[PDB]
């Protein structure tokens, strides 16, 4: 999106102001690719000493 | 006009240098020997509190 | 054992000089005039032994 004021003026007569607001959807490249992974071993022997 | 740009999209891709590292056996052996030497030297300081 | 691979980067904004039209007149209004964001990464792969 990008709004703009197309303030156009008439010829050499009267002289009235104007705004004329209009927008246009603007594209853009994709967003980053967040990666959050993690791997580990399950469980082998529960002793605390060895 | 009035354009709005997002910083989470106008950025290049990730380089190909983000792969896993590659270490040889000699470097691993040297690191293991250095770690063993450091561990053996640190143990001598623990006995100072005799 | 452990193998780390850190990554860091920065980003800046370098806009063009001006937008010269065919035979009209234009002008810019406000601009970043600074940094934007900062990208960073990290990798870890450790293998314990007995």
């Amino acid at each position: 999106l990008e709004e703009h004021y197309y303030s156009r003026k008439t010829c050499g007569s009267g002289g009235g102001l104007s705004v004329q607001r209009t927008g246009y959807p603007q594209t853009d490249p994709p967003v980053f690719k967040a990666v959050n992974s993690f791997e580990r071993a399950p469980l082998i022997v529960g002793d605390h000493v060895h | 006009h009035s354009r709005e740009v997002d910083c989470e999209r106008f950025i290049g891709p990730v380089p190909s240098s983000f792969t896993d590292p590659k270490v040889t056996s000699a470097q691993w052996k040297f690191l293991e020997d250095m770690a063993d030497m450091k561990a053996l030297a640190d143990l001598n300081k623990s006995l100072v509190n005799l | 054992r452990r193998t780390t691979c850190e990554l860091v980067g920065c980003t800046r904004f370098y806009p063009r000089t001006v937008s010269p039209p065919s035979g009209w007149f234009a002008r810019w209004k406000d601009f970043p005039d600074g940094s934007l964001s900062e990208v960073s990464g990290l990798r870890r792969t450790d293998i314990r032994s007995v």
